[PDB]
């Protein structure tokens, strides 16, 4: 506000509300891993180097 | 009488009988 007016009251009480929308995106991709690989880490081999 | 190999190799893991233990990890779903 500028209050050099002396004649000039503001109408408002400067606290405008103000709504806005939000917008949802998916975020999605394909993904692949081998389980023939993945036994290896089920079966948590030890016995040789 | 003849002698015959014990376990199939020694770079294979334990125990010898093999199948008979990796069918229970389907069912639930010295060296």
């Amino acid at each position: 506000r500028v209050a050099s007016g002396a004649g000039l009251p503001t109408s408002r009480q400067t606290t405008i509300m103000v709504t806005k929308y939000s917008e949802k995106s998916p975020i999605t991709i394909p993904f692949e891993l081998s389980a023939a690989c993945l036994t290896y880490l089920r079966e948590t081999f030890e016995g040789t180097i | 009488t003849v002698s015959a190999p014990a376990t199939y190799g020694n770079f294979v893991l334990s125990p010898e009988n093999a199948v008979t233990a990796i069918s229970y990890h389907s069912i639930l779903a010295d060296s």
